[PDB]
């Protein structure tokens, strides 16, 4: 039983690390990239605010 | 050649017992009770295994694959420790012969004598088998069940036939171990009557092979046992 549960843990982790790493790389991403969208939502929702206050002024 | 005449003989509880067989048997059961114990303390499932070990698993693994491509293992889990406890009983008891323990009289006598030399041992072991299959067999058939199957077996017009193969399965299983370590002993009884200058070599290649013969029938026996098994438990 140890051997196979020995066989079980080699092939998880390698397993596990792989998917693990390549989820850490594809969720760094994504937050980063969120970050960046919202920056530039803000960024064009300052530009419109600023061409409603000079249409307004 | 001076066949039989078992050493050490006693008698108790009116009945004789071969000494000699009983000594051969006991030190053969104390080599393998030493091999189970040191694995016992050394067995390890995440170090690397021992030597021990890797025999046991060896031994264990070969007649877990008997038992899977047979009978399954959920259905017989009490057959594999009785064919690793067969197959190490009879390959020690055949191996040890192997040791330089004969001398002269002035007719050759033998300090240790393979049990399986002896009628007592082979037979005690074959019938043991057969009560145990059969009760197996009764168990996964029934009382009444299990006997009608027997007879009748694969084809019921060979009722007779069935009847008779049946009693073969343990006479045959005792004798062919019998005959194998019987013959033996007489080799080298009749290889002892060359003087020294010539009896090593036909005695050093006849044990030599006998090493190989040994092993052989141990896996044989315990392979007949599987196999016996899984006949009578469906």
């Amino acid at each position: 039983a140890e051997r196979e549960a020995m066989l079980a843990k080699t092939a998880a982790d390698n397993r596990k690390s792989a998917e693990q790493v390549a989820a850490a790389q594809a969720d760094y991403e994504k937050e980063m990239a969120e970050a960046r969208a919202q920056a530039s939502a803000l960024r064009d929702e300052a530009r419109a605010a600023g061409r409603s206050v000079v249409d307004e002024k | 050649i001076h066949v039989g005449h078992h050493t050490l003989v006693f008698e108790l509880f009116g009945m004789t017992f071969n000494g000699d067989t009983i000594l051969a048997t006991a030190v053969t059961a104390v080599i393998v009770i030493a091999l189970a114990f040191y694995l016992r303390a050394k067995v390890t499932s995440t170090g690397v295994p021992s030597g021990v070990q890797l025999f046991w698993e060896a031994l264990t693994i070969q007649m877990r694959q008997q038992i899977e491509g047979s009978i399954g293992m959920k259905i017989a889990p009490f057959v594999l420790p009785l064919s690793v406890t067969i197959f190490v009983f009879i390959l020690i008891s055949n191996w040890l012969a192997v040791l330089p323990l004969q001398y002269g009289g002035g007719a050759a006598a033998e300090l240790y004598k393979a049990p399986a030399s002896d009628i007592n041992f082979v037979l005690a072991l074959a019938l043991f088998v057969f009560v145990c299959y059969h009760a197996a067999g009764i168990w996964r058939r029934g009382i009444v069940g299990h006997p009608i199957k027997v007879v009748k077996g694969h084809v019921a017009f060979l009722a007779p036939i069935n009847i008779v193969e049946e009693l073969a399965k343990p006479i045959s299983l005792a004798l062919r171990l019998f005959g194998n370590i019987f013959a033996g002993g007489i080799l080298v009884a009749l290889i002892a009557m060359f003087p020294w200058y010539i009896q090593w070599f036909p005695n050093a290649v006849w044990k030599t092979f006998d090493l190989f013969v040994g092993l052989i029938q141990a896996f044989i026996f315990s392979l007949l046992t599987i196999l016996y098994f899984s006949q009578s438990m469906e």
